[PDB]
């Protein structure tokens, strides 16, 4: 028969820009950025079930902005819990923009 | 330069020989230990060496090597007579079941000559014989001596061994299911070899 | 019972890499990143740390992923840095004791690519001691200093019970390896790493591997002696004799 | 002599077709693509067979080559086995060796991978009649079979409470689609065997933990940043 | 057997280690008085072999 | 000077694909599907109707890629189903004239995986016929046949 | 190729121009990026596959779904779009 | 081989190892001229065998 | 060093295998075709790695053999490990003749090219006409049918030598020819003036020619 | 070795002081003559002349 058509989703798209919006104040002023405090904070305004791909995406917008100069002293980083459930982060710093 | 591989394997004592029978066009199967180790060792450079050539080394799912020429082969060709092609297609079909409890894997040139004589057609007989024939003693004398010929074509194929004495009585090798007819799921290896026959 | 694990893999000086560590996971890593960025890199750590012999070891590109030998590069070379490189791993037996095993590495200058690759092994670390840590001074500098196996072997010995071995030979390595549980089988010869490295890259690379359907048979079936040795017993008399009439 | 050794062989060749049938039932109901089960057949040579049996029960009629001290015991299985098949020929190789590949009971089997493609029957895996990621997949199959037979081999060697690693990789392992690695991870999990597999992002596993990489250029040298996540699910 | 439970094993069973495994022991009484030709103690014992 | 175009793509009694036409873009035409579904089959089917020298013609997988094999089997013949099948091209040439090349393509009875090759080609169709339709006989209640 | 043929060709007639690429999944956005902007420029046509639909805001795009049906197999095929 | 190439992707052993004879396009011109000097060369060689 | 192929070959005669002129020759040359100056692409490798060839073929139990006229050829040795055939009679009256051709002066003019009824009226000046009728029937006595049976045995029998190399057809007319050093083998017992039986019993002796 | 072939004595035995271009370089040659290293074969590659 005739062929028939199918549509995508943009709803990663819009989640995307929020948090590149949210995030661009750090380069801004400068401010040194931490990983686990901003996940903790950004992942508390989604339910459970997205908060897989908030993590990916905002990791995904954070590591373009600068370097952490710590990762040159050959100590590791530990792994932050960011939210209940169990879910864990490891990142220096931020410190070089 | 030439690959190391490739020297290597061309330098093996077994090569000349093995060489001569194959453009030959002889079919090497499991029974031959030696020349049948040699090209599983060396199949992945000895087909770019005969590829060379024009013509293709190809190993039989059976387990069978042997080459197949292309049209623009290096090596002059021949073929085959119609009566070959018969007398092979009845040996493939006497690779049955029945045949190990039959003769324990040894026929004798009667056993093929009344099988011939029994299965096929009166006219491409005389076909193969003379188309003026007619069911004649003499006749019958010269189609039992082309049988011997071919058998002894096929031979040197190494379709067939002949067991070492002068009588004419022979074992049949794997490698004649080149003669055999294509496979379908479920289908039964007799129903389809007669039904090529016919 | 408890299987043993893989804990962490460790890099030191590598190309794009001046000291990293990686946390394994108890059944899936996923490496991600764009084109070029390293991750082929990390695996080439992880089995020339596991198989160190040179024979082998040969990182073709993905592309082309089945063809010959062809360039005499292996592909190593470019992946190291200017001085001393190293690739640990740390593992953890169904005993619960912790060992480091790894490798040294260092570019060896001239108009060829070639390298030079050292293996090693520590037991009895503390817990509380990482990898990097060991491997590095904390010097002035901005960037901090990687120690030589002189120093390496100083730094050590200076702790209680914790004991460094260097090896001579690989076979010697992989028979540690096997009699604390870190492979599956104790590599006898060079043929046994070959089978063994073709196990691997099989696997990195994927698809039904040519070689490991050739020989179905040697790889799938243990090899008996039961039925051989009686029979070398009862035909020595014979075999002796015939050596002396020779 | 005779019966006793042929025994030995049987009962060699009964538990390898045995263990090969238990690691077999592990493969059932894998899906890669139109594949949907993989396996390990396992066969025994006719020219072999036969020659078993005559060692098992017509031996009175072959002693003279047995008992004969002028040649020793490969040697009368070699001569044996001549006697039988008479086609075979010998490539000018003492008949030591193969009175040696005789005694040996793996020459006696043959081996094949069979998958159950689609609507056909079981056929034998080759590569260029499967897609890409059905070839895949049917490769890290009979590599698990590998890994599986080689830990039962060595277990005699090692000490009664160790349990060795078990590892393997995966590159460029967009080629897959979401359900067979839903297989692949079923697999390996039931296995208890690790995987570290390389992906351009185009795949995020929710379980297990993820690595995110960068290149950068930094004080004019080459620099990776590296970034972890783990625990969801 | 592993090297570590072979010496225990070889100590539980001693001079027995090399006995047979026979499911009844009477299928074997008939057959006994034809042993001339045996080391001098044999061992058997029942169980699924 | 406006170049040349390939607008579409025919294929015809293939494996899983009875007739089927997939429209191509101007710049870029993508198939997705999971494993198996038959995008690489396609492909293959597209540069057979365009190179017919079967002596050429060798599918690999794409795991595999560059090593110089000699398979025994090319793999074109299992993509095939029994019968008749055929594989076109529909091109608007620089003249803005409408050409239809192709193949006409039948497995060879015979223990030997073998496959026949005719090509053919068409100049002067209206624009109004499609290839499916021209290619195919309807027989039956909208139960159409192909035709040799 | 086309440089060379300038001569023989006739002069009003320009040739197609098309290539492939399987498992374009082995690419990342930027790197597809940058081929279609090199195909485009050239007026070049492109065919390529993947698993997953890497190139959502370009061209056309077709999905192959594969059905086991009455011993025999058939291949659906629906077409998808950049919005909706 | 162009063909094939592109569709299983990168550096393509066979194109890179021959590019001359794959970019570089023959001249007519070259060759009428040479037709002369090919028979003298010619002649040449078989002097010197 | 290891896998070096010093190892298992001669580096120049690995070099010689490789070259994309060896199979056409190597094919040639077990068919039993003569090679002469002519060919230089053939003779020119053949002259250029000589040596390796003669110990490749040796293998064979086969004889790689240069004349003095400068022309190769194979000859095969009792043990050959390749068949080895012989040419007929009227092979041999062709072959004569066409080596007195060669040589003639008096014809050198036509700058090597001649045609088949030269050759045949130069053959039935010299040999017994209605003798050497006998092969072709043996109740030929002079009838114009029996001579035009001889003149396409002939014509065919010269196809069979153009196919050994010994002479070459013109490119678009196939009833006139030119010849090549390589006939000077039909020569071999009389180059030398002895005895014929020791000339003859020395080269049976050499596996050069056979009696009948 | 194209300056060598085509510039001949008469004219260029004044330029022909150079130390790099001489008339026996083009004999020297036929050592290159007999065989270079060509590997891939179509159509018909033979020699330096
Ligand atoms: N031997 C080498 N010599 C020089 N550069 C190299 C070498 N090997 C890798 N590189 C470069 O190192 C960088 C990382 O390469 P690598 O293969 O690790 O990438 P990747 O992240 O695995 O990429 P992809 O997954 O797309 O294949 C790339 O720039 C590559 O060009
Ligand atoms: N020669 C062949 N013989 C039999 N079956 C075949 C043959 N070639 C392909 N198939 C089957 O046809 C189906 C389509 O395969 P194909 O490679 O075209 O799929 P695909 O969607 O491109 O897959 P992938 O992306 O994994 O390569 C698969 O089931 C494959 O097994
Ligand atoms: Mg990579
Ligand atoms: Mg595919």
């Amino acid at each position: 028969l005739e062929l028939e058509y199918e549509e995508f989703s943009e709803i990663n798209d819009q989640l995307a820009a929020m948090i590149e919006k949210a995030l661009l104040v750090y380069q801004q002023e400068q401010r040194p950025l931490d990983l686990g405090a901003v996940l903790r904070d950004y992942l508390a305004q989604h339910p459970l079930p997205r908060h897989f791909d908030v993590a990916r995406i905002l990791v995904d917008q954070a590591v373009r902005l600068g370097v952490a100069e710590a990762d040159f002293s050959g100590l590791p980083a530990e792994w932050l819990a960011i939210n209940d459930y169990g879910a864990k982060v490891q990142a220096h710093v931020i410190d070089t923009y | 330069f030439m690959p190391v591989k490739l020297a290597q394997a061309l330098a093996n004592s077994l090569f000349p020989e093995l060489d001569s029978q194959l453009r030959a066009g002889r079919h090497i199967g499991i029974d031959d230990l030696d020349n049948h180790a040699f090209l599983m060792d060396f199949q992945e450079q000895l087909e770019e060496f005969y590829a060379r050539y024009n013509v293709e080394l190809i190993r039989a799912p059976e387990g069978f090597f042997y080459l197949r020429p292309r049209s623009t082969t290096l090596i002059p060709r021949s073929v085959l007579s119609e009566l070959d092609m018969m007398v092979g297609k009845i040996l493939c079909y006497l690779y049955l079941s029945p045949e190990r409890l039959a003769n324990q894997g040894i026929f004798t040139s009667q056993e093929l000559y009344e099988e011939l004589i029994s299965l096929a057609d009166e006219g491409k007989l005389m076909k193969f014989v003379n188309q003026r024939s007619s069911g004649s003693d003499l006749d019958k004398q010269k189609l039992q001596e082309k049988v011997r010929t071919t058998l002894n074509r096929l031979r040197r194929l190494g379709m067939v061994y002949f067991l070492p004495n002068n009588n004419n009585k022979f074992t049949i090798t794997e490698a004649v299911f080149r003669f055999g007819a294509d496979v379908r799921s479920g289908d039964d290896p007799r129903e389809i070899q007669l039904r090529m026959i016919r | 019972i408890e299987r043993g694990k893989f804990r962490s893999l460790t890099l030191v000086n590598w190309n794009g890499f001046f000291a990293r560590t990686f946390d394994l996971d108890e059944l899936v890593t996923t490496l991600s990143g764009g084109n070029g960025a390293g991750k082929s890199t990390t695996m080439a750590a992880f089995v020339t740390a596991l198989i160190p012999d040179l024979t082998l070891l040969h990182f073709r590109n993905t592309t082309e992923a089945g063809a010959t030998s062809g360039s005499r590069d292996k592909g190593l070379h470019g992946k190291l840095r200017a001085g001393v490189c190293y690739s640990t791993l740390d593992v953890i037996n169904s005993r619960h004791q912790r060992v480091v095993v790894g490798v040294r590495l260092q570019q060896v200058a001239g108009r060829d690519r070639k390298v030079d690759i050292k293996p090693f092994m520590i037991q009895g670390l503390p817990t509380a001691i990482q990898p990097t840590q060991l491997l590095t001074e904390n010097v002035g500098e901005r960037q901090a200093r990687v120690l030589p196996l002189n120093e390496l072997k100083d730094r050590l010995d200076e702790m209680e019970g914790v004991q460094f071995k260097q090896f001579n030979s690989i076979t010697d390595y992989h028979a540690q390896m096997f009699d604390l549980g870190v492979i599956p089988k104790r590599l006898r010869s060079a043929s046994d790493r070959s089978k063994f490295y073709r196990l691997i890259e099989a696997s990195l690379y994927g698809g039904i591997s040519s070689a490991i359907t050739r020989s179905l048979r040697d790889y799938l079936l243990p090899e008996n002696s039961g039925v051989r040795k009686a029979f070398q017993d009862m035909e020595a008399a014979l075999r002796e004799n015939r050596i002396t009439l020779e | 002599s005779s019966k006793s050794v042929a025994n030995i062989i049987r009962k060699t060749i009964q538990r390898e077709q045995n263990r090969i049938r238990m690691l077999n039932q592990g493969l059932q109901a894998v899906s890669f693509g139109q594949v949907r089960g993989v396996r390990l057949n396992v066969n025994v040579r006719e020219s072999h067979a036969i020659l078993l049996d005559v060692l098992s029960e017509q031996q009175e009629q072959h002693q003279d080559l047995f008992n004969s001290q002028r040649l020793t015991f490969s040697e009368a299985m070699a001569k044996l086995y001549q006697r039988l098949n008479p086609q075979v020929d010998m490539g000018q190789r003492l008949p030591q060796t193969i009175g040696e590949e005789l005694l040996d009971y793996r020459n006696y089997l043959e081996l094949d991978v069979e998958v159950n493609r689609g609507s056909d029957g079981w056929l034998k895996a080759e590569s260029g009649a499967l897609s890409t990621g059905e070839a895949i997949g049917t490769g890290m199959s009979i590599l698990v079979m590998v890994v599986q037979s080689w830990e039962e081999e060595s277990r005699r060697l090692r000490g009664k409470d160790i349990s060795p690693c078990r590892l393997l990789f995966l590159d460029e392992a967009a080629r897959l689609d979401a359900k067979s690695i839903a297989t692949l991870f079923e697999l390996c999990e039931r296995l208890q065997m690790q995987l570290i597999i390389a992906a351009p992002e185009n795949i995020s596993p929710e379980k297990g933990t993820t690595y995110k990489l960068v290149r950068k250029v930094f004080k004019n040298h080459e620099h990776v940043h590296v970034v972890g996540l783990r625990g969801f699910g | 057997i592993t090297i570590d439970d072979a010496p225990y094993f070889s100590a539980l069973y001693g001079p027995a280690r090399h006995g047979i495994v026979v499911p009844d022991l009477s299928l074997v009484r008939p057959h006994l008085e034809t042993l001339e030709d045996c080391p001098e103690d044999l061992y058997l014992i029942e169980g699924d072999p």
